[PDB]
């Protein structure tokens, strides 16, 4: 599964219709002078895929169609074009077309041409392996501060919703809303199946009297509701199984519940430590619990750690970088958005990253924006954005013209 | 694919989920591919096949009480 093509018309800056070639699977890297429409690219696609997209007030609605000069922009679209080859999406389609269109009172998505609704378009990227427990599918210079700059506490916060925490508690108590409404078809089954029995019974006794001396269909027919009576009680022994083994299934997730969580905590904490010993060779770091009250990191890049508060400037970055990196080893994607994530860090590391992401992306897709010359290696397409008369365009540049725009 | 994605289907997007689906689905043979998984399973996917399980036996049940219904309003039916 990987962003096939994307296509934008009346979105923020891009006013025309914009058809943005055919990305590699690879790693896809978009240059372009400031305040050309890269963060706004990035919006388009956040626009038809992120959790925090999906409600929209009016005003952040019409906050998303093109101010320009022409003709008064009055509705946007981004059609997303997903490959399918791997059936990973649960559509027997090579392709499938999500597409969001917008306009002062419509916001509606559209599926391989056939309007859904937002909670389907929720349901079907959860379905893909998208969840909403996990804030890093796109990766903004935002959510790195917002993780370099966090207290220990909000750090287990947000382990354990993304652990699980959350997303159980909220399906352990979805699941148990259906079985009590269950129970009242059961019960008005296992009714049925009496009031049957009786007809049957009755039938019986008919059909002895006249057979020793009240349509004659039923009589006629009483072998075959007979024969129908004995099949709907063997579906519903299997719901009076199935119950029984429902229960068996809430009390061992209960149970392995908390083994689960720690076991989560522990793989992140594995990765963190691979991902910062392969990007700065030499160093390391892992993390630690504190009273359970919060979750905080001890980095050392030669071992003389230094508490998160204790470290510097590209370095508080780089470090919440590594973290986020082993939340994605521990929970990939098809694909991954990096809004400028390499600026806050110095060139050396720089390339590190850029290296790391070579290595990624032969098995996920990046689609990804600069300004720094480091991750243009660890690039296979090249896309310049171009700001002119008020409008965005959107380009495939070979790589000696991307080394131009940075 | 498999055995346990019938039910993941289930939790996130029954589109895919025919009749025949729901009654070829052995509940139990299924909470026990997840009570003992091939890899122990992160506590959120466990929440999510929880709930697909649930869902297939809540549409069973569904199927069957508009069963019974068909098949007893077809009994007194046939009394004249
Ligand atoms: N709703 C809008 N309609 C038209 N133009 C917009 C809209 N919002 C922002 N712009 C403008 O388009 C440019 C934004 O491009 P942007 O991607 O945000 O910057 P950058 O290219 O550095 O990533 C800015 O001129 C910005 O103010
Ligand atoms: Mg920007």
């Amino acid at each position: 599964m990987y962003i096939k093509q994307v296509i934008i018309q009346g979105f923020r800056s891009y006013r025309d219709q914009t058809i943005v070639d055919p990305f590699s699977s690879k790693h896809n890297v978009i240059v372009g002078r400031n305040g050309s429409g890269k963060s706004n690219f990035f919006y388009a696609i956040q626009f038809v895929l992120s959790d925090e997209f999906s409600h929209l007030r009016p005003e952040q609605r019409l906050a998303l169609l093109h101010e320009g000069t022409g003709p008064r922009v009055i509705s946007a679209f981004v059609e997303i074009i997903f490959d399918n080859s791997d059936n990973r999406l649960p559509i027997d389609k090579e392709e499938v077309s999500l597409r969001r269109v917008i306009g002062a009172k419509k916001d509606q998505y559209f599926l391989d041409k056939k309007m859904v609704t937002k909670n389907d378009v929720m349901n079907l990227l959860e379905s893909a392996g998208f969840s909403r427990s996990n804030p890093y599918y796109i990766v903004k210079q935002g959510k790195i501060n917002q993780m370099a700059t966090a207290p220990d506490s909000q750090r287990l916060k947000l382990l354990r919703e993304v652990a699980g925490t959350r997303v159980y508690d909220e399906r352990k108590e979805e699941s148990i809303s259906l079985m009590k409404e269950t129970e009242g078809k059961r019960e008005k089954i296992n009714e049925l199946l009496k009031y049957i029995e009786e007809r049957l019974h009755t039938l019986e006794e008919e059909k002895e009297e006249l057979a020793g001396s009240v349509n004659k269909k039923a009589l006629d027919q009483f072998v075959n509701f007979s024969e129908q009576k004995e099949k709907l009680i063997k579906r519903q022994e299997e719901l009076d199984r199935g119950y029984k083994s429902i229960m068996e299934l809430m009390n061992v997730l209960e149970l392995r519940k908390y083994e689960a969580i720690q076991l989560t905590f522990k793989q992140v904490s594995k990765n963190f430590s691979e991902v910062f010993q392969k990007l700065v060779p030499g160093g390391k770091a892992t993390l630690v619990m504190k009273k359970f009250t919060g979750v905080g990191i001890r980095v050392s890049f030669t071992g003389e750690m230094r508490e998160m508060q204790q470290l510097s400037g590209g370095q508080k970055s780089l470090v919440a970088l590594a973290l986020i990196f082993a939340i994605q080893k521990c929970d990939p994607a098809p694909f991954y958005l990096f809004d400028e994530i390499d600026q806050a860090l110095d060139a050396q590391h720089r390339k590190a990253v850029s290296d790391m992401i070579m290595e990624l992306a032969v098995h996920a897709q990046f689609i990804t924006t600069t300004f720094r010359p480091e991750l243009l290696e660890s690039a296979d397409k090249f896309y310049g954005v171009k700001f002119r008369n008020k409008v965005s365009h959107i380009d495939v540049i070979t790589a000696e013209m991307a080394k131009d725009f940075v | 694919r498999g055995p346990l994605a019938k039910i993941w289907l289930a939790a996130h997007w029954d589109k895919k989920l025919t009749k025949a689906h729901v009654f070829e689905c052995n509940l139990e043979s299924s909470v026990e591919s997840i009570i003992s998984p091939k890899v122990k399973m992160a506590l959120r996917t466990s929440g999510h096949l929880l709930l697909g399980v649930v869902r297939i036996y809540h549409r069973k049940a569904k199927y069957l009480l508009a069963d019974c219904n068909e098949a007893f309003i077809k009994i007194k039916m046939a009394f004249r």
